[PDB]
């Protein structure tokens, strides 16, 4: 045999709580969860036939900062907001 | 109740299948892994179900298993409950239980560990 | 005077790329975006009118391992993942 | 081929945004820089004026400065900024996002939202 991954959830689902041994928690107890606002590194490769593209984000800025992307209408007074990494990048060539 | 300053609720909570755990044919599962692993890039996990100790190929390194399920010290885990997110409004979390009413229990525990090393 | 806000994404979509002032790049060139791999900080917080229940994940833990509630089927031989966090929690009176 | 760094995961299911909406007479395209503490998604709306070049919000509890960016001489020039956008073409690739005119865009505006002075 062999143990086939029919699906992987990277996303919060479950959660695995710790107490005690032979803890009782009544059916009706209702929970939540609560994530650290914690931003993501990324780092970005390109290629052309004749260069070479390569950029990452910077850490510090990643801890302090958040860029959003904003598409505005100047007639209706409407933004529509995107959070997006900023990655500074060299090129070279092949 | 506040949560702190920096912490923001998980409002979105992916789906479960709570029913699949009552039947005598699916097994409760837990794994602890190293975070260096990305699962995602896995097609298989050929762990041996029947062994307490083994060994795993996974990428091109090499993982000691432990089936904790299978020692003195992880036959009892009546400690851990799992909370699972209501089909009513998966914002909120409740404790997987049976037709017993008692709290759901992990079958298997497994621990994927990686070789001894002098770096 | 206030801009309203339509809609906000969070999650990635577009990349703003820093080069240097009067960039060319061809327009049929193909770039591909890359995460750090993170794991997150979690908080639990539970309640009913007789008990409070309150836990957090370990910032150690965290950073070093993993953890999986798997669904198998013992006849298919296939299993269904899902990362999970692990909190240890407290249960104090109300 | 390429490989990246030992730690890093690709990116695959890129969200959406309206590349159609772009060259269209009435949208402009902003870059926005702010706080990572702001929680945007409890905001309804960002009173910022679009006619000051340095101005003070009030976002929640708190104050912060404004300046648009675009309206200094050293936010003149924004040309080494580009907007890499999917493509429907190789899956879980970028290209930059360009004008029907075969011509780079760019950002109409640019603010940095920053918090007023203050002694921790």
């Amino acid at each position: 045999r062999s143990i086939a991954i029919d699906s992987y959830q990277e996303d919060p689902s479950v959660v695995v709580s710790n107490f005690f041994k032979g803890v009782r928690v009544p059916k009706d107890t209702e929970f939540q969860l609560y994530k650290k606002r914690k931003q993501d590194q990324f780092v970005l490769h390109g290629e052309n036939e004749r260069l070479e593209y390569d950029g990452e984000t910077d850490e510090l800025t990643t801890k302090t900062n958040q860029y959003m992307v904003g598409l505005y209408d100047k007639q209706s007074g409407k933004i529509n907001l995107y959070r997006a990494p900023v990655v500074t990048s060299k090129i070279v060539s092949k | 109740y506040q949560p702190p300053s920096d912490y923001k609720q998980c409002k979105h909570l992916k789906s479960f299948p709570v029913s699949e755990l009552k039947g005598d044919n699916k097994e409760l599962w837990l794994m602890k892994v190293p975070a260096n692993i990305d699962i995602s890039q896995l097609k298989s996990l050929p762990l041996d179900t029947d062994a307490t100790v083994s060994t795993v190929e996974l990428g091109s390194k090499n993982f000691n298993v432990l089936q904790n399920t299978s020692t003195q010290e992880g036959s009892d885990n009546t400690n851990l409950s799992l909370l699972i997110p209501s089909e009513k409004k998966k914002e909120t979390l409740k404790v997987a239980t049976s037709k017993d009413n008692k709290s759901v229990y992990f079958d298997r525990v497994f621990t994927i560990s990686e070789t001894a090393r002098i770096p």
